[PDB]
């Protein structure tokens, strides 16, 4: 019962590493895709200027 | 992303401090046998032992 | 102009009240000192007890101990203001500290200051009377309390015998207010520990009135005062003050009666360090909401 | 508190003994008499009788 | 002629708004610094419901406390009219900020 | 408690960042009209002279 | 814009001032442990303590 | 009794660690905002030439 | 200006779905707490059978 | 904050040294056993010793 | 004899860290505040141009 458990709730920790790594490199990405768009908004100052 | 407060840091406090609990019972019982507790196990066994 | 110089006296009461909080931080490191030096002399005594080990060494070693003491209470000092060994020459010597600049509604200015008191239990070694917390006998008694009651205008310890309430309650007693009737007795709450109490006019020395009474069916209409007198079943007192250890051949008695009165002694210290701490969290509270209101 | 043979469960206001002691109130082993109202002592509060 | 009065005792409504807005700000920070104390003194009595704890210690923080209470509510004067520690003798007291 | 009073409560950075952004740009353009607009009445001294 | 005062900077500079106290109590915390600092806690557990 | 006074003064370290990194960030934070403040006000020179 | 104020309902949606969750979060912790102990209360019984 | 002073660090130093003195303690302890091993322990168990 | 000679010839190096860490972060602000003062004189330009 103890095994049938186990196999039914428990996790292969592998492939949660790998979407820990993952995620990390997605919410990199995210981070300095919105730095970036955030920053873009201020070319228009140059026309008025 | 709020920084005043970290639910999943709270998540893995609770984890680490169910974790401690239970390696210091089984430590207890590693180191001084007893699968039944001084009284904090079930009572009524240790009544009879 | 006026919200101008009312923020220049609020920058002079912050600096006052930093001055403070230098000294009540001084002042709670010389206490932690002294708590620390009154734990180790408790503890030798507690290893004293011992009829085999010599007690001449542990002699020297209280001797030493009292003398760190006595360093530790004249060096813990900051700009002469050291908040200890006060003169108790008076006995309510009182020392404050600028809290806050306060203008009143009917075009009024004061200065508010908040007040610390060395009367009898946090003075370190009094210069003169030689009556402060350490330097003096404490009464070790089972069933008494030490209580202060001013007598002519001057204040003095007595120590008296003191009642449970709940014999009181069981032996039949009418209460009012804080007086009680068990019988030919009469009680008097002065504070937490009920004590038996004089009528009136026994003493004839002008002392403090502890409560008046009324008819309330049975109870005589009179000023009670407590009873100065009424020693407690067994009266026994320190037989050495703090400063004064001296164990060699005192015997298990007076060893027990100097245990009795260091620990004594020592939880008085432990209050005047929490009250003293207080104090510091106040000053620290105080500082942060004159900032915000020079803010303001 | 058991009205017949049974036990139950009742709840009842307490009463603080100093609020009772205050107003001028007889005391008999575990009985008040502050005035008309009558207050005992069941195990440690002052409550109605 | 008329709007120009009108604009200038709109100008002295503008000032009044001002100096009312500064003695609001000045009552709702004490009120928050009295709200705050208030907490402590809440947590402190509940910490000392316990009946093994010495309510020696507790007291004095109380009176600490209490005294910090007392001082917030006497200093949290911005020009004389405070909005707080008001005379209730009368039975209603009303604060008016023109607006 | 604290996650609800966190959730309730906290901020999620980003989106102020973006409106910090924002307002600062919009001030820009404010000050830029704002100079232009303040210069544009000196145009009538022409025909005067 | 008022160019005299900042009210902005005053709320950052109190903002600051929060976190800088609240720091150093945490270093201390982190440095010496003690729960209960040394009596500028709670002085009733100290005392017990 | 050292064990009871163990557990009415100590701390747990985990929890200190995570309000010692909350902290740090948060100075971060206040610090960037109050540098953000400062500059904010010399934009008036423009009106000024 | 009806889709301003329909934003702005939203929103207050949004701060009543943050309180409703944590009052389920709060909800299903004590039901997960009371499982456990009537689970123990069970195994206890049919120990005691 | 000022840059002349440190609370903090200073109260890290004052942690600093009294960690070192007993762990001096300590390591002479373990060194040389002898709980009382010289006149700055307990002078009367020395002396008797 | 050498125990003594270090005793009173030897420091504590953790206070001479903290002084060079210290003493790095004034002579940081000692360069601004001295470039500062180098470039505030150059305003007065403005009124002869």
């Amino acid at each position: 019962i103890e095994s049938g458990v186990g196999r039914l709730v428990d996790a292969d920790m592998n492939e949660e590493s790998t979407r820990l790594k993952a995620l990390q490199t997605q919410q990199q990405l995210a981070i300095q895709a919105l730095s970036i768009a955030n920053s873009d908004s201020q070319n228009v100052l140059s026309l008025f200027r | 992303t709020s920084i005043l407060t970290n639910n999943s840091a709270m998540a893995a406090l609770s984890g680490v401090r169910s974790i401690s609990s239970s390696m210091e019972d089984t430590q207890s019982r590693i180191s001084s046998g007893l699968r039944v507790g001084s009284a904090s196990d079930n009572a009524a066994y240790w009544s009879i032992a | 102009t006026t919200m101008r110089s009312d923020n220049q006296a609020l920058s002079a009461v912050q600096d006052a009240l930093g001055l403070g909080a230098a000294k009540v931080d001084t002042a709670y490191s010389g206490m932690e000192s002294a708590i620390e030096v009154v734990k180790e002399i408790k503890a030798k005594l507690v290893a004293a007890t011992e009829d085999g080990v010599d007690k001449a060494k542990i002699q020297e070693e209280i001797t030493q101990l009292k003398d760190q003491l006595t360093s530790i209470a004249d060096a813990a000092s900051f700009s002469g203001e050291n908040w200890l060994q006060a003169d108790l020459s008076g006995g309510a010597v009182t020392k404050s500290v600028v809290g806050s600049f306060v203008r009143d509604g009917s075009g009024s200015v004061a200065v508010k200051k908040v007040d610390y008191s060395l009367n009898a239990n946090s003075v370190l070694f009094d210069t003169v009377g030689d009556t402060g917390i350490l330097d003096k006998v404490y009464n070790v008694s089972q069933a008494s309390v030490t209580l202060t009651v001013n007598t002519n205008g001057v204040e003095s310890q007595h120590t008296v015998a003191a009642y449970s309430l709940e014999s009181l309650t069981e032996a039949g007693a009418e209460f009012q207010g804080n007086y009680a009737l068990q019988g030919g007795n009469s009680y008097v709450k002065v504070e937490n520990v009920w004590v038996r109490a004089e009528t009136a006019a026994t003493g004839a020395t002008g002392q403090e009135i502890a409560a008046t009474t009324t008819a309330a069916g049975t109870i005589t209409a009179d000023s009670w005062v407590v009873d100065v007198g009424n020693a407690p079943a067994a009266n026994v007192s320190a037989g050495q003050s703090v400063a004064n250890i001296n164990i060699v051949g005192m015997g298990a008695a007076a060893l027990d009666a100097l245990i009795s009165g260091v620990d004594a002694a020592l939880t008085d210290m432990t209050s005047a360090a929490a009250s003293l701490g207080s104090i510091s969290s106040r000053i620290d509270l105080q500082s942060e909401f004159v900032n915000k209101l020079s803010d303001s």
